[PDB]
């Protein structure tokens, strides 16, 4: 799964909650304001059996989404 | 006159969500002292969307949010995106100022 997740003004930190819906965490672009930006993460493997990620493959480093992943 | 967020494929798509819209500074700025530009938006059956005047800043950021809530349904009353737009752009001063021709991308 890869995710696109936050109407941000900066960039925040990775999450820690190995759920595919993180902690508070949106599970698709969201709309946002001129003045925010949109971040994503390279979510690792999901597992589809418990809806959440895999023992260990925490979640990749987030990224400012342009364009396209 | 170009949008940034433009496919590298083929020129006249844009990928994300929203449109952002940027275009130069208008020469001959320092002979006038205040100036804005008026920008407006259509549709592809050629409906006006929204007359936006912008001073002082020369990028604008096009939301998806607007053009669901503000013009989809103002235009038609129901849910709806529209993916085909056009925009054009007069430069216009204050006393009586008037740029010829419009702009458009």
């Amino acid at each position: 799964t890869v995710f696109i997740y936050i109407i941000g003004t900066s960039l925040p930190a990775k999450p820690t909650s190995p759920a595919y819906p993180p902690s508070g965490w949106s599970k698709t672009p969201p709309n946002r304001t001129s003045n925010t930006q949109n971040i994503y993460c390279s979510t690792g493997t999901l597992d589809p059996v418990t809806n959440q990620l895999v023992s260990g493959t925490s979640w990749s480093d987030v990224v400012q989404w342009s364009g396209t992943e | 006159f170009r949008v940034v967020n433009t496919a590298s494929g083929d020129v006249t798509e844009f990928v994300g969500p929203d449109v952002k819209l940027a275009w130069d500074k208008i020469p001959e700025e320092e002979i006038i002292p205040e100036i804005y530009y008026t920008l407006e938006i259509y549709d592809s059956q050629d409906r006006m969307l929204r007359s936006v005047r912008i001073e002082d800043v020369y990028t604008y950021d096009y939301l998806l949010t607007y053009n669901k809530a503000d013009f989809a349904l103002l235009n038609s009353g129901a849910l709806g995106i529209n993916r085909k737009l056009r925009f054009r752009i007069r430069a216009e001063g204050e006393n009586g100022e008037q740029s010829v021709g419009w702009a458009t991308i």
